[PDB]
Protein backbone atom coordinates (compact mmCIF):
# COMPACT_ATOMS: atom_id res chain seq x y z
CA UNK A 1 0.00 0.00 0.00
CA UNK A 2 1.65 3.20 -1.22
CA UNK A 3 -1.43 5.41 -0.81
CA UNK A 4 -0.69 8.72 0.95
CA UNK A 5 -1.52 8.82 4.68
CA UNK A 6 -3.02 11.70 6.67
CA UNK A 7 -2.72 11.73 10.44
CA UNK A 8 -4.64 13.86 12.93
CA UNK A 9 -3.16 13.74 16.43
CA UNK A 10 -3.90 15.48 19.72
CA UNK A 11 -2.69 15.40 23.31
CA UNK A 12 -4.12 16.78 26.51
CA UNK A 13 -1.26 17.00 28.98
CA UNK A 14 -1.25 17.48 32.74
CA UNK A 15 2.09 18.46 34.30
CA UNK A 16 2.37 18.07 38.08
CA UNK A 17 4.89 19.74 40.39
CA UNK A 18 5.14 19.02 44.14
CA UNK A 19 2.09 16.77 44.24
CA UNK A 20 -0.83 18.80 42.94
CA UNK A 21 0.45 22.06 44.43
CA UNK A 22 1.55 23.30 41.00
CA UNK A 23 -0.23 22.06 37.87
CA UNK A 24 0.09 23.01 34.21
CA UNK A 25 -2.32 21.96 31.47
CA UNK A 26 -1.44 21.78 27.77
CA UNK A 27 -3.78 20.86 24.92
CA UNK A 28 -1.96 20.31 21.64
CA UNK A 29 -3.26 19.67 18.11
CA UNK A 30 -1.09 18.10 15.39
CA UNK A 31 -1.37 17.27 11.69
CA UNK A 32 1.13 14.94 10.02
CA UNK A 33 3.59 15.33 12.94
CA UNK A 34 3.36 19.13 12.82
CA UNK A 35 1.98 20.84 15.91
CA UNK A 36 -0.09 23.79 14.67
CA UNK A 37 -2.13 25.05 17.64
CA UNK A 38 -2.08 24.75 21.44
CA UNK A 39 -3.72 25.83 24.70
CA UNK A 40 -1.28 26.50 27.56
CA UNK A 41 -2.82 27.14 30.99
CA UNK A 42 0.10 29.50 31.58
CA UNK A 43 -1.46 31.73 28.90
CA UNK A 44 -5.18 31.01 29.19
CA UNK A 45 -5.89 31.21 25.46
CA UNK A 46 -5.11 29.25 22.30
CA UNK A 47 -2.01 30.22 20.33
CA UNK A 48 -1.07 29.27 16.77
CA UNK A 49 2.13 27.23 16.67
CA UNK A 50 2.22 27.49 12.87
CA UNK A 51 0.28 29.50 10.27
CA UNK A 52 -1.85 26.45 9.47
CA UNK A 53 -3.24 26.59 13.02
CA UNK A 54 -4.01 30.33 13.02
CA UNK A 55 -7.66 29.93 11.90
CA UNK A 56 -8.35 27.58 14.81
CA UNK A 57 -6.60 29.65 17.50
CA UNK A 58 -8.74 32.64 16.50
CA UNK A 59 -11.91 30.56 16.14
CA UNK A 60 -11.43 28.80 19.46
CA UNK A 61 -10.49 32.00 21.33
CA UNK A 62 -13.85 33.48 20.24
CA UNK A 63 -15.65 30.72 22.14
CA UNK A 64 -15.83 31.87 25.75
CA UNK A 65 -17.37 28.60 26.95
CA UNK A 66 -14.55 26.55 25.43
CA UNK A 67 -11.91 28.83 26.96
CA UNK A 68 -13.40 28.64 30.46
CA UNK A 69 -13.54 24.86 30.15
CA UNK A 70 -9.82 24.88 29.35
CA UNK A 71 -9.00 27.44 32.07
CA UNK A 72 -10.59 25.19 34.69
CA UNK A 73 -8.98 22.01 33.33
CA UNK A 74 -6.05 22.03 35.80
CA UNK A 75 -8.70 21.47 38.51
CA UNK A 76 -11.56 19.58 36.85
CA UNK A 77 -9.36 17.43 34.65
CA UNK A 78 -5.72 17.35 35.79
CA UNK A 79 -6.04 17.40 39.58
CA UNK A 80 -9.11 15.18 39.30
CA UNK A 81 -7.47 12.45 37.20
CA UNK A 82 -4.34 12.63 39.40
CA UNK A 83 -6.48 11.78 42.42
CA UNK A 84 -8.27 9.01 40.54
CA UNK A 85 -5.16 6.91 39.87
CA UNK A 86 -2.86 8.08 42.65
CA UNK A 87 -2.79 4.81 44.62
CA UNK A 88 -1.60 2.66 41.71
CA UNK A 89 0.53 5.13 39.73
CA UNK A 90 2.17 7.83 41.88
CA UNK A 91 2.43 5.44 44.87
CA UNK A 92 3.36 2.44 42.73
CA UNK A 93 6.54 0.87 44.08
CA UNK A 94 8.04 -2.38 42.82
CA UNK A 95 11.20 -3.83 44.38
CA UNK A 96 14.07 -4.55 41.99
CA UNK A 97 15.39 -8.06 41.41
CA UNK A 98 19.18 -7.96 41.54
CA UNK A 99 21.51 -10.65 40.19
CA UNK A 100 25.18 -10.76 39.21
CA UNK A 101 26.67 -13.02 36.55
CA UNK A 102 30.01 -13.11 34.67
CA UNK A 103 30.38 -12.48 30.96
CA UNK A 104 32.93 -11.74 28.23
CA UNK A 105 33.75 -8.67 26.13
CA UNK A 106 34.24 -11.03 23.18
CA UNK A 107 34.27 -14.80 22.59
CA UNK A 108 37.60 -16.59 23.22
CA UNK A 109 38.11 -14.32 26.24
CA UNK A 110 38.43 -15.17 29.91
CA UNK A 111 35.57 -13.90 32.10
CA UNK A 112 36.36 -10.20 31.98
CA UNK A 113 32.92 -8.66 32.28
CA UNK A 114 30.73 -8.57 35.39
CA UNK A 115 27.04 -7.95 34.74
CA UNK A 116 24.80 -6.53 37.44
CA UNK A 117 21.24 -7.17 36.29
CA UNK A 118 18.59 -5.00 37.96
CA UNK A 119 15.10 -5.86 36.78
CA UNK A 120 11.35 -5.63 37.29
CA UNK A 121 11.37 -2.34 39.20
CA UNK A 122 9.11 0.74 39.30
CA UNK A 123 9.47 3.74 39.11
CA UNK A 124 12.33 4.04 36.61
CA UNK A 125 14.71 6.07 38.77
CA UNK A 126 17.59 3.78 39.79
CA UNK A 127 21.23 4.07 40.86
CA UNK A 128 23.68 1.19 40.40
CA UNK A 129 27.34 1.19 41.46
CA UNK A 130 30.19 -1.31 41.49
CA UNK A 131 32.61 -1.97 44.33
CA UNK A 132 35.69 -4.15 44.59
CA UNK A 133 36.87 -5.01 48.09
CA UNK A 134 34.88 -2.15 49.61
CA UNK A 135 36.14 0.44 47.13
CA UNK A 136 33.95 1.97 44.43
CA UNK A 137 34.81 1.12 40.83
CA UNK A 138 34.18 4.12 38.60
CA UNK A 139 36.18 3.11 35.52
CA UNK A 140 35.27 0.51 32.91
CA UNK A 141 31.58 0.79 33.76
CA UNK A 142 29.16 0.47 30.85
CA UNK A 143 25.38 0.09 30.91
CA UNK A 144 22.33 -0.48 28.74
CA UNK A 145 20.97 2.69 30.30
CA UNK A 146 17.43 2.61 31.66
CA UNK A 147 15.26 0.13 29.76
CA UNK A 148 11.46 0.41 29.72
CA UNK A 149 9.63 -2.93 29.36
CA UNK A 150 6.35 -1.24 28.44
CA UNK A 151 4.45 -2.91 31.27
CA UNK A 152 4.96 -0.61 34.27
CA UNK A 153 8.36 -2.20 34.98
CA UNK A 154 11.93 -1.23 34.07
CA UNK A 155 15.30 -2.98 33.94
CA UNK A 156 18.97 -2.22 33.46
CA UNK A 157 22.26 -4.02 33.01
CA UNK A 158 25.29 -2.36 34.57
CA UNK A 159 28.53 -4.00 33.50
CA UNK A 160 32.05 -3.79 34.89
CA UNK A 161 35.04 -4.40 32.61
CA UNK A 162 37.55 -6.07 34.91
CA UNK A 163 40.08 -8.89 35.29
CA UNK A 164 39.07 -10.86 38.41
CA UNK A 165 41.86 -12.20 40.58
CA UNK A 166 41.52 -15.20 42.90
CA UNK A 167 39.76 -14.29 46.14
CA UNK A 168 38.39 -10.98 44.87
CA UNK A 169 34.89 -10.04 45.95
CA UNK A 170 32.87 -7.69 43.76
CA UNK A 171 29.72 -5.97 44.99
CA UNK A 172 26.85 -4.47 43.05
CA UNK A 173 24.98 -1.80 44.99
CA UNK A 174 21.47 -0.63 44.05
CA UNK A 175 19.44 2.35 45.25
CA UNK A 176 15.77 2.72 44.32
CA UNK A 177 12.74 4.60 45.72
CA UNK A 178 11.11 1.33 46.86
CA UNK A 179 13.81 0.93 49.55
CA UNK A 180 15.33 3.18 52.20
CA UNK A 181 18.59 1.22 52.30
CA UNK A 182 20.91 0.14 49.44
CA UNK A 183 20.59 -3.39 48.04
CA UNK A 184 23.89 -5.24 47.71
CA UNK A 185 24.79 -8.44 45.87
CA UNK A 186 28.25 -10.05 45.91
CA UNK A 187 30.16 -12.01 43.29
CA UNK A 188 33.19 -14.17 43.98
CA UNK A 189 35.99 -15.15 41.61
CA UNK A 190 36.55 -18.93 41.55
CA UNK B 1 -12.95 7.14 40.94
CA UNK B 2 -13.72 7.99 37.33
CA UNK B 3 -11.15 9.26 34.83
CA UNK B 4 -12.35 12.37 32.98
CA UNK B 5 -11.97 12.93 29.23
CA UNK B 6 -10.74 16.53 27.99
CA UNK B 7 -13.18 16.82 25.00
CA UNK B 8 -11.54 17.89 21.75
CA UNK B 9 -12.49 21.04 19.86
CA UNK B 10 -13.64 20.97 16.24
CA UNK B 11 -11.40 23.01 13.93
CA UNK B 12 -12.77 25.84 11.78
CA UNK B 13 -14.36 24.49 8.58
CA UNK C 1 7.75 17.98 36.64
CA UNK C 2 7.29 15.18 39.13
CA UNK C 3 4.57 13.41 37.11
CA UNK C 4 2.89 13.85 33.73
CA UNK C 5 -0.45 12.45 32.60
CA UNK C 6 -1.20 12.55 28.89
CA UNK C 7 -4.41 11.79 27.02
CA UNK C 8 -3.30 10.96 23.47
CA UNK C 9 -5.57 10.32 20.50
CA UNK C 10 -5.33 10.03 16.75
CA UNK C 11 -7.31 9.31 13.63
CA UNK C 12 -5.69 8.11 10.41
CA UNK C 13 -6.80 8.15 6.77
CA UNK C 14 -7.32 6.28 4.58
CA UNK C 15 -7.00 3.44 7.10
CA UNK C 16 -9.88 4.87 9.16
CA UNK C 17 -7.97 3.91 12.30
CA UNK C 18 -8.46 5.69 15.59
CA UNK C 19 -6.90 5.36 19.02
CA UNK C 20 -7.50 6.90 22.44
CA UNK C 21 -5.23 6.31 25.43
CA UNK C 22 -3.98 7.64 28.76
CA UNK C 23 -0.27 7.71 29.62
CA UNK C 24 1.36 8.13 33.05
CA UNK C 25 5.10 8.97 33.01
CA UNK C 26 5.55 6.86 29.86
CA UNK C 27 3.30 3.93 30.78
CA UNK C 28 -0.18 3.26 29.43
CA UNK C 29 -2.97 3.44 32.00
CA UNK C 30 -5.65 2.35 29.52
CA UNK C 31 -6.85 2.58 25.94
CA UNK C 32 -10.28 2.23 24.37
CA UNK C 33 -11.09 -0.70 22.10
CA UNK C 34 -12.85 1.10 19.24
CA UNK C 35 -14.34 -2.14 17.89
CA UNK C 36 -15.87 -3.30 21.18
CA UNK C 37 -16.23 0.28 22.43
CA UNK C 38 -14.70 -0.86 25.73
CA UNK C 39 -12.02 0.34 28.14
CA UNK C 40 -8.88 -1.81 28.21
CA UNK C 41 -6.69 -1.43 31.31
CA UNK C 42 -2.96 -1.97 30.78
CA UNK C 43 -2.74 -3.94 34.01
CA UNK C 44 -5.83 -5.94 34.97
CA UNK C 45 -5.76 -4.66 38.55
CA UNK C 46 -6.25 -1.04 37.40
CA UNK C 47 -9.87 -1.87 36.56
CA UNK C 48 -10.59 -2.61 40.22
CA UNK C 49 -9.42 0.79 41.46
CA UNK C 50 -10.79 3.10 38.75
CA UNK C 51 -13.18 3.42 35.81
CA UNK C 52 -13.64 5.26 32.53
CA UNK C 53 -16.56 5.97 30.21
CA UNK C 54 -15.44 4.73 26.78
CA UNK C 55 -18.19 6.75 25.10
CA UNK C 56 -16.15 9.86 25.91
CA UNK C 57 -13.28 8.50 23.81
CA UNK C 58 -15.51 7.60 20.87
CA UNK C 59 -16.79 11.19 20.83
CA UNK C 60 -13.25 12.58 20.69
CA UNK C 61 -12.34 10.20 17.85
CA UNK C 62 -15.34 11.55 15.93
CA UNK C 63 -13.91 15.06 16.45
CA UNK C 64 -10.42 13.91 15.42
CA UNK C 65 -11.92 12.43 12.26
CA UNK C 66 -13.68 15.72 11.52
CA UNK C 67 -10.54 17.70 12.23
CA UNK C 68 -8.51 15.45 9.91
CA UNK C 69 -10.86 16.13 7.00
CA UNK C 70 -10.54 19.87 7.63
CA UNK C 71 -6.74 19.85 7.94
CA UNK C 72 -6.21 17.67 4.87
CA UNK C 73 -8.07 20.23 2.76
CA UNK C 74 -6.26 23.14 4.41
CA UNK C 75 -2.80 21.65 3.78
CA UNK C 76 -3.74 20.79 0.18
CA UNK C 77 -3.63 17.04 0.75
CA UNK C 78 0.00 16.99 1.83
CA UNK C 79 0.80 13.37 2.83
CA UNK C 80 2.63 12.43 6.01
CA UNK C 81 6.33 11.64 5.66
CA UNK C 82 7.14 8.06 6.65
CA UNK C 83 9.60 7.75 9.52
CA UNK C 84 10.82 4.11 9.79
CA UNK C 85 11.17 2.53 13.26
CA UNK C 86 14.13 1.40 15.34
CA UNK C 87 13.66 -2.11 16.64
CA UNK C 88 15.17 -3.75 19.72
CA UNK C 89 14.69 -7.34 20.92
CA UNK C 90 15.43 -8.23 24.55
CA UNK C 91 14.25 -10.39 27.44
CA UNK C 92 12.59 -8.97 30.52
CA UNK C 93 14.99 -10.92 32.72
CA UNK C 94 18.35 -12.73 32.46
CA UNK C 95 17.94 -15.96 30.54
CA UNK C 96 18.27 -19.33 32.24
CA UNK C 97 17.85 -22.57 30.27
CA UNK C 98 14.40 -24.13 30.74
CA UNK C 99 13.32 -21.18 32.90
CA UNK C 100 10.18 -19.41 31.54
CA UNK C 101 11.01 -15.94 30.20
CA UNK C 102 9.51 -13.23 27.96
CA UNK C 103 10.91 -11.87 24.70
CA UNK C 104 10.25 -8.18 24.14
CA UNK C 105 10.17 -6.48 20.76
CA UNK C 106 10.38 -2.69 21.18
CA UNK C 107 9.38 -0.68 18.10
CA UNK C 108 10.30 2.98 18.45
CA UNK C 109 10.48 6.43 16.80
CA UNK C 110 8.15 5.80 13.87
CA UNK C 111 5.16 7.30 12.09
CA UNK C 112 2.48 6.81 10.83
CA UNK C 113 1.21 4.50 13.62
CA UNK C 114 0.80 1.44 11.38
CA UNK C 115 3.05 -1.59 11.61
CA UNK C 116 3.08 -5.32 10.83
CA UNK C 117 4.84 -7.36 13.50
CA UNK C 118 5.61 -11.07 13.36
CA UNK C 119 7.44 -13.23 15.89
CA UNK C 120 9.61 -15.92 14.31
CA UNK C 121 10.91 -19.05 16.01
CA UNK C 122 13.58 -20.71 13.85
CA UNK C 123 12.20 -18.75 10.91
CA UNK C 124 8.60 -19.87 11.46
CA UNK C 125 5.78 -17.49 12.48
CA UNK C 126 4.60 -18.09 16.04
CA UNK C 127 1.43 -16.65 17.57
CA UNK C 128 0.94 -18.73 20.71
CA UNK C 129 0.81 -16.59 23.83
CA UNK C 130 1.87 -13.44 22.00
CA UNK C 131 0.58 -10.03 23.06
CA UNK C 132 1.09 -6.39 22.19
CA UNK C 133 0.44 -2.80 23.22
CA UNK C 134 -1.32 -0.10 21.24
CA UNK C 135 0.68 2.81 19.82
CA UNK C 136 2.25 4.80 22.65
CA UNK C 137 3.12 8.54 22.55
CA UNK C 138 6.55 10.18 22.58
CA UNK C 139 7.70 13.72 23.33
CA UNK C 140 8.81 14.10 19.70
CA UNK C 141 5.34 12.91 18.64
CA UNK C 142 6.63 9.78 16.95
CA UNK C 143 5.25 6.50 18.31
CA UNK C 144 6.38 3.38 20.12
CA UNK C 145 4.94 -0.10 20.48
CA UNK C 146 5.71 -3.28 22.45
CA UNK C 147 5.25 -6.88 21.42
CA UNK C 148 5.74 -9.84 23.76
CA UNK C 149 6.46 -13.54 23.35
CA UNK C 150 6.64 -15.82 26.40
CA UNK C 151 9.09 -18.66 25.80
CA UNK C 152 11.08 -21.52 27.26
CA UNK C 153 14.79 -20.74 26.72
CA UNK C 154 16.78 -23.41 24.89
CA UNK C 155 20.05 -23.74 23.01
CA UNK C 156 18.20 -25.10 19.97
CA UNK C 157 15.81 -22.21 19.34
CA UNK C 158 16.43 -18.83 17.79
CA UNK C 159 14.03 -15.92 17.57
CA UNK C 160 13.40 -12.91 15.37
CA UNK C 161 11.03 -10.00 15.63
CA UNK C 162 10.05 -9.01 12.10
CA UNK C 163 8.76 -5.48 11.59
CA UNK C 164 7.11 -4.04 8.47
CA UNK C 165 6.61 -0.28 8.02
CA UNK C 166 5.99 1.89 4.94
CA UNK C 167 9.20 3.76 5.77
CA UNK C 168 11.21 0.54 5.32
CA UNK C 169 12.47 -0.79 1.98
CA UNK C 170 12.47 -4.33 3.37
CA UNK C 171 11.19 -5.96 6.57
CA UNK C 172 13.43 -5.32 9.58
CA UNK C 173 14.42 -8.41 11.58
CA UNK C 174 15.89 -8.25 15.06
CA UNK C 175 17.45 -11.47 16.30
CA UNK C 176 17.71 -13.29 19.63
CA UNK C 177 19.54 -16.49 20.54
CA UNK C 178 20.98 -17.99 23.73
CA UNK C 179 24.06 -16.11 24.99
CA UNK C 180 27.16 -18.09 26.01
C1 LIG D 1 -2.91 25.49 -0.50
O1 LIG D 1 -3.28 25.95 -1.81
C2 LIG D 1 -3.89 27.24 -1.80
C3 LIG D 1 -4.41 27.51 -3.20
O2 LIG D 1 -3.36 27.61 -4.15
C4 LIG D 1 -2.87 28.27 -1.32
O3 LIG D 1 -3.48 29.56 -1.29
C5 LIG D 1 -2.38 27.89 0.07
O4 LIG D 1 -1.34 28.77 0.47
C6 LIG D 1 -1.87 26.45 0.10
N1 LIG D 1 -1.55 26.05 1.46
C7 LIG D 1 -0.42 25.41 1.80
C8 LIG D 1 0.53 25.11 0.68
O5 LIG D 1 -0.18 25.09 2.96
C1 LIG E 1 0.59 -5.19 6.55
O1 LIG E 1 0.20 -6.29 5.73
C2 LIG E 1 -0.96 -6.03 4.92
C3 LIG E 1 -1.31 -7.32 4.22
O2 LIG E 1 -1.85 -8.28 5.12
C4 LIG E 1 -0.66 -4.89 3.96
O3 LIG E 1 -1.82 -4.61 3.18
C5 LIG E 1 -0.23 -3.65 4.74
O4 LIG E 1 0.18 -2.63 3.84
C6 LIG E 1 0.94 -3.99 5.67
N1 LIG E 1 1.28 -2.83 6.49
C7 LIG E 1 2.52 -2.34 6.57
C8 LIG E 1 2.69 -1.14 7.47
O5 LIG E 1 3.45 -2.82 5.94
Amino acid sequence: DTRPRFLEYSTSECHFFNGTERVRFLERYFHNQEENVRFDSDVGEYRAVTELGRPDAEYWNSQKDLLEQRRAAVDTYCRHNYGVGESFTVQRRVHPKVTVYPSKTQPLQHHNLLVCSVSGFYPGSIEVRWFRNGQEEKTGVVSTGLIHNGDWTFQTLVMLETVPRSGEVYTCQVEHPSVTSPLTVEWRAT
Amino acid sequence: GVYATRSSAVRLR
Amino acid sequence: EEHVIIQAEFYLNPDQSGEFMFDFDGDEIFHVDMAKKETVWRLEEFGRFASFEAQGALANIAVDKANLEIMTKRSNYTPITNVPPEVTVLTNSPVELREPNVLICFIDKFTPPVVNVTWLRNGKPVTTGVSETVFLPREDHLFRKFHYLPFLPSTEDVYDCRVEHWGLDEPLLKHWEFDT
